[PDB]
């Protein structure tokens, strides 16, 4: 949480809830043997992550900031952001490395 | 049954089923067989879908599977193989 978490993180906390859970939205249980594992959702965001989010942290963050959006959308911020955000960092990351490149 | 208690109680019927002990692990599996129909498809759905197998620990559970789906089997047919080739005749 210490880096602020990018609609990219978000969009892929949500589906990987969804999709690969098969969970509803406030993670009641449908079948006994299928309990949430945060583990592996720490393991799809932090895929194409800008940073380490911990199993922890993603948990934190899908109860407190994605439950309480999605009861605008985190579908439509992520569909309006174009992903002009993530374009964005990658260019501040190559920014950084010429910059670091040039001082030699 | 259906009693909050048999809620409750789900780890130590695991630890009967994994019992050391075999005439312990025999009755709670009596108990367990009992709990679902003979059938081959309703099991596999009980073991992919209806068992929390947290409770097992570091149990390997395969060993509950196994005896739950063989159980199925018809057991008073004669033995007997496909393999033929391989019999003493």
């Amino acid at each position: 949480d210490n880096p602020e978490w990018l609609i990219s993180e978000d969009w892929a906390l949500l589906q990987a809830v969804k999709q690969l859970l098969e969970l509803p939205l406030n993670l009641t249980i449908v079948s006994p043997a299928h309990t949430p594992n945060w583990d592996l959702v720490s393991d799809v965001v932090n895929s194409c992550s800008r940073i380490y989010r911990s199993s922890k942290q993603c948990r934190n963050r899908y109860e407190n900031v994605i439950i309480p959006r999605e009861e605008l959308r985190t579908s439509q911020i992520y569909a309006q952001d174009e992903n002009a955000t993530h374009t964005q960092l990658y260019t501040s990351h190559f920014d950084l490395m010429k910059m670091t490149a040039g001082k030699r | 049954s259906g009693s909050e208690l048999t809620a409750k109680l789900e780890p130590a019927f695991l630890s009967g089923l994994r019992c050391a002990q075999p005439l312990i692990r025999a009755k709670f599996f009596e108990v367990f067989d009992n709990s679902m129909k003979r059938r081959v498809y309703e099991r596999l759905l009980y073991v992919t879908c209806s068992q929390n197998w947290e409770a097992m620990g570091n149990h390997f559970w395969i060993k509950q599977c196994i005896e739950l789906l063989l159980a199925v089997c018809e057991k008073s047919t004669p033995i007997g193989t496909s393999c033929q080739g391989a019999m003493l005749p």
